[PDB]
């Protein structure tokens, strides 16, 4: 059964992630004894939630979820209201309010639109958080598409120096839908995962959170222009390569230029 | 008609040119069109009043300097026209356009249209025998001697990295920016007016160029070198007086590795180059690491290279072996290759024929580059 | 505990949309899932007869020396399919990579005698496309009506590289006089998975008029039509994507700010807005 995860796995890295949740949910159906470690393992689209008491939404993980119910950053509060639930420490929560408020600026900013939430767990060593980000594409339009963050950090907080190790996984999952031009219409579905750590000294002007918040934006900037390359550069060649017109007559021209670049190799040597 | 042809590397800072089967480019001059601001009251004053070459380097105060091509891609066409008129007249080359083939160069993946409206300058207003468009970093291999590896270059208008393994020039792994030499220039002028010393006119905009070539040095670390205090070293200009220069000079180049200090998104030099190597196939990536090769003006920084390296350390994935090459002429390195390739009998085949042109039209040229 | 028969819906799902490069590697997958064969082997049979022939995929019979595309125009119904080309009937087993013990069919082939001209046109064609390009066009009467069915696909795929292209090309001309009706649909497909997946899945739609003349007409002129929509095609799905997906993926989320400035983090934990 080790095997039937690594072949779950494998599944939902080969099938569309565009319906994730619907073959998720029957992934868990064929095995069920797998349930809580596909819930783990896989990652799927960001559920939307609403705080009703501020009128706010807010986003869900499995981090920020303690039980059935998820604590909204906003009230501190969970839905539905559970006795005594996992809570940050008050001097956390503080960092936690301005968490948000700071990651609020960042992605107005760079989208201008959406929902986002950021959620930090309190640890002995450390403290570390989720940034999650939801950015829907114009309705109206034929082009469909979002932008989905799944940004968590672990901060490790040194004794002496002030000095915080910090490490950064981060996940773009996208979906770009595109129908114009009059030609047809592709959708285009991403994945991308990297891996960032880095040691900071912190300062007493700009607070952790900042910092953290840096390597998120370096993050995104690097990765938004790798996932970028990426569909260019297997949408360009795979697609090109097959049923390129030009390949026929640059063929004959490249048998011609084999003939000239094998005489060009002898007179560079000498 | 196969007489000695002329090779006319393009550039929107520097313009090449002479003939094929040389060590070094006899005719190298700026790529400008300067014209007179000031009034000619005086009879027996400079004639003609369209300066091109070492006339308006000797006469920089008189004239209003202006470029014809920025980003590898011309937008005043009847200044290149009179550039490569000036190129072929008795002050430069001392030769007729007819009797000998030409090889151009462009910078990859630009506008057809501006190679278009290229060649039919040289087949029309010129009248070329026969012309042939090229890549620069196919040259730049030619005049090394190698045939695989990564060719990054970094003149005035534009940096790309194009990855060749084995005589096939990649179409596709060919990565490009609109950010180089000029806007690095522009950069520290801005830079010059946040520390006090002002310069706006298009004569003194030189001053800034020479600065920026004489006067700068890329630092490793960058954090560094910020929370340090510069020592503010000086500086004379062509008139007399001394410039502190300050921390503009080595800010001034970060440009090229950090593209959004000017404002506006690209990958950089350092993305460029480790992205040339990822979109290639797997298997081609760890010769094209140990082959890279520079070239162009805008590489001749200090400490430029080994912040190269410290940046392809950081990105490429770990226990490889990394090698960013260099000839020792790094500004003539594309137009001896293209006096190699114009040399070689095979050149014959490649061109496009006068005749070929009449026939066809722009699809024939479109064809024969690729 | 779910029921076998939820277990063979679930599977059907995966087997009936899985990528064409690792399809067979996905029946795999979904064989390694769950315990027992014979309860998906069984399931799958029947999801392979469907899938293979949307795939246009053609199964090398040992002694043709060329392709035959499968379909829906080529199921003659009894579990074997025609080759319109060489004209011949093979069994195609699903499960194994081959198709063996073809049987000689002859019909009056009419309808069929004069498209088969037009289809060794299209091949010639289709080489002309692709690199490595294989075909069909299947002759069939369908409820009266009088239709040549041409087929292209292209296949390229590498376990090493984890990237996989895969063309499709549907095309159905029905014979009227003098005018002719069109219907058609185009839809390609890629796949990477390294360090994560990026997929491109397109598809167009094309409905055309024709009339048709001669023999040597008919053959250039639907050509004519395929390569032009395949250009138009791959040019838009090269160059407006290169382009306007950059812009369209930035327009969701830009590479800077509206600023175009790096956002300092200092500025947002001691700035104030509105009023």
């Amino acid at each position: 059964s080790d095997q039937q995860l690594d072949c779950a796995l494998d599944l939902m890295r080969r099938l569309p992630p565009q319906q994730i949740e619907k073959n998720l949910s029957d992934l868990i159906d064929l095995v069920p004894s797998l349930c809580e470690d596909l819930l783990s393992s896989v990652d799927q689209p960001l559920k939307i939630a609403r705080d009703k008491v501020v009128g706010k939404d807010y986003l869900l993980c499995d981090y920020n979820r303690d039980g059935d119910s998820y604590r909204s950053p906003w009230s501190n509060k969970y839905d539905p209201p559970l006795e005594d639930g996992a809570m940050p420490s008050a001097r956390l929560r503080k960092l936690e309010v301005e968490a948000n408020n700071a990651f609020d600026q960042y992605r107005d900013l760079y989208f201008e639109g959406g929902v986002s939430s950021v959620y930090l767990w309190d640890l002995d060593h450390g403290f570390a958080g989720v940034i999650l980000i939801k950015k829907a594409g114009d309705g109206s339009k034929k082009i469909k598409g979002c932008w989905d963050s799944i940004h968590v950090v672990e901060v490790q907080e040194k004794s002496s120096g002030r000095t915080a190790h910090y490490k950064l996984t981060s996940t773009v999952m996208l979906w770009l839908q595109t129908n114009k031009s009059g030609s047809g219409t592709m959708n285009l579905g991403g994945s991308l995962t990297r891996q960032m750590e880095k040691d900071e000294t912190v300062s007493d002007c700009s607070p952790h959170i900042a910092n953290i918040g840096r390597l998120v934006e370096d993050m995104e900037n690097k990765i938004r222009s790798t996932l970028n390359e990426i569909y260019f550069g297997k949408t360009k060649d795979i697609v090109n390569g097959l049923r390129s017109v030009d390949v026929i007559p640059d063929n004959p021209k490249f048998q011609q230029l084999q003939r000239e670049l094998s005489q060009v190799l002898t007179q560079r040597q000498i | 008609i196969a007489n000695q042809p002329v090779v006319i590397d393009n550039g929107s800072g520097v313009i090449k040119a002479g003939f094929a089967g040389d060590q070094i480019p006899k005719y190298c001059f700026p790529n400008y069109v300067g014209r007179p601001k000031h009034v000619r009251v005086m009879a027996g004053a400079l004639e003609g009043d369209i300066f091109i070459g070492p006339k308006a380097e000797e006469h920089r105060g008189l004239l209003s300097i202006r470029y014809p091509m920025e980003h590898g891609i011309v937008k005043d066409w009847n200044d290149m026209e009179r550039i490569w008129q000036y190129v072929y007249s008795k002050e430069q080359l001392q030769t007729f356009s007819e009797e000998h083939p030409v090889l151009l160069t462009e910078a990859p993946l630009n506008p057809r249209k501006n190679r278009e409206r290229a060649a039919e300058v040289f087949f029309e207003t010129f009248n070329v025998p026969a012309l042939f468009i090229s890549m620069q970093a196919v040259l730049s291999l030619y005049a090394t001697g190698r045939t695989t590896g990564v060719v990054l270059d970094s003149g005035d208008g534009v940096t790309h990295a194009v990855p060749i393994y084995e005589g096939f020039a990649m179409p596709h792994s060919i990565m490009r920016i609109d950010i180089a030499g000029r806007d690095v220039s522009r950069f520290l002028r801005l830079y010059l007016r946040k520390e006090g010393y002002d310069f706006h006119s298009s004569s003194e905009f030189e001053i800034v160029k020479a600065i920026k070539e004489r006067a700068c040095y890329l630092s490793i670390n960058p954090q560094k070198d910020e929370t340090l205090e510069t020592e503010k070293a000086q500086y004379y200009l062509p008139d007399g007086s001394t410039i502190e220069i300050g921390p503009s000079r080595f800010r001034a180049p970060e440009l090229l590795f950090r593209p959004d200090l000017i404002g506006e998104e690209s990958e950089g030099i350092h993305e460029v180059l480790v992205f040339a190597i990822q979109k290639s196939d797997m298997d081609l990536r760890r010769t094209l690491f140990s082959n890279i090769v520079l070239s162009g003006g805008s590489t001749l920084f200090k400490g430029f290279g080994d912040r190269l390296l410290s940046e392809v350390k950081k990105l490429a994935p770990k226990d490889v072996k990394i090698r960013i090459s260099a000839p020792q002429e790094r500004l003539y390195s594309t137009w001896i290759g293209g006096s190699i390739l114009a040399s070689l009998d095979t050149f014959k085949k490649m061109w496009v024929s006068k005749k070929e042109y009449e026939e066809d039209g722009a699809r024939s040229i479109h064809r024969k580059t690729f | 505990r779910v029921s076998d028969e939820e277990k063979v819906r679930i599977a059907a799902k995966f087997i009936t949309h899985a990528p064409p490069g690792e399809f067979n590697e996905v029946f795999n997958d979904v064989r390694l899932l769950l315990n027992n064969d014979n309860l998906l082997r069984e399931g799958a049979a029947h999801a392979f007869a469907q899938y293979n022939m949307d795939q246009f995929t053609p199964v090398k019979i040992e002694g043709y020396e060329d392709q035959v595309l499968i379909t829906e125009h080529g199921d003659l119904g009894n579990s074997r399919f025609l080759d319109p080309r060489n004209k011949i009937s093979f069994k195609f087993d699903h499960l194994r990579k081959e198709a063996s013990d073809p049987q000689p069919e002859e019909v009056d082939g009419s309808l069929k005698s004069w498209r088969e001209s037009c289809d060794s046109a299209l091949r010639a064609y289709v080489k002309d496309h692709y690199s490595n390009g294989f075909c069909t066009v299947y002759a069939k009467n369908i409820d009266g009506q009088q239709t040549i069915i041409a087929c292209i696909e292209s296949h390229q795929f590498q376990p090493k590289n984890f990237w996989n292209g895969r063309w499709r090309s549907e095309w159905k001309f029905t014979i009227t006089p003098p005018t002719a009706q069109v219907v058609g649909v185009l839809k390609i497909q890629v796949h990477y998975y390294e360090d994560g997946n990026v997929q491109l899945v397109s598809h167009k739609d094309v409905q055309d008029s024709v009339t048709v003349s001669n023999e040597a007409q008919t053959a250039k002129e639907f050509i004519k039509i395929i390569e032009h929509a395949e250009n138009e095609y791959q040019t838009a799905i090269s160059e407006n994507y290169q382009t306007m997906s950059d812009t369209t993926f930035k327009a969701l989320r830009r590479q800077l700010p509206v600023t175009r400035t790096k956002i300092d983090w200092n500025k947002i934990l001691s700035y104030k807005i509105g009023k």
